């Protein structure tokens, strides 16, 4: 849920910079 | 056309959404109907989130416990809370992703037409809520030219 939304947040963070 | 962002407008973004949509139900083998660089890169990038996600977490699935009464909710506070304090290209894949997990779930779970209400709610949130942020960041054709490349 809150679970959730963090691990999906944090994945897509990691994505975002490694695209940098 | 090179003047202008490819897929510039609310009605793009629908059809991006729902081509999405379609591919992730079409890997399970759920038919299902309601630029194209963009869908191809938005494919690629959905999928190599997914295989990222997947080696550190379980299936995304796990955690829904969809019901007919309460799917908009869970959609809906997923989503407020991953962009709560902000937007990126990468958020916004995982909302893609998101988004198809709902879609898959809910024809595993014999609640099918969940589906077509998760292609609105997919498609209302992009338009209110991360296309002025796509369109000030340099359009899906930002996206393309960060994503684009296979790793």
């Amino acid at each position: 849920m809150e679970n959730l939304s963090r691990r999906l947040k944090v994945t897509g963070d990691l994505f975002d910079i490694m695209s940098g | 056309g090179s003047m202008a962002h490819a897929g510039r407008t609310g009605y793009d973004n629908r059809e991006i959404v729902m081509k999405y949509i379609h591919y992730k139900l079409s890997q399970r083998g759920y038919e299902w109907d309601a630029s194209e660089v963009v869908h191809l890169t938005l494919r690629q990038a959905g999928d190599d989130f997914s295989r990222r996600y997947r080696r550190d977490f379980a299936e995304m699935s796990s955690q829904l416990h969809l019901t007919p009464f309460t799917a908009r909710g869970r959609f809906a506070t997923v989503v407020e809370e991953l962009f709560r304090d902000g937007v990126n290209w990468g958020r916004i894949v995982a909302f893609f992703e998101f988004g198809g997990v709902m879609c898959v779930e809910s024809v595993n779970r014999e609640m099918s037409p969940l589906v077509d209400n998760i292609a609105l709610w997919m498609t209302e949130y992009l338009n209110r809520h991360l296309h002025t942020w796509i369109q000030d960041n340099g359009g899906w054709d930002a996206f393309v030219e960060l994503y684009g490349p296979s790793m």
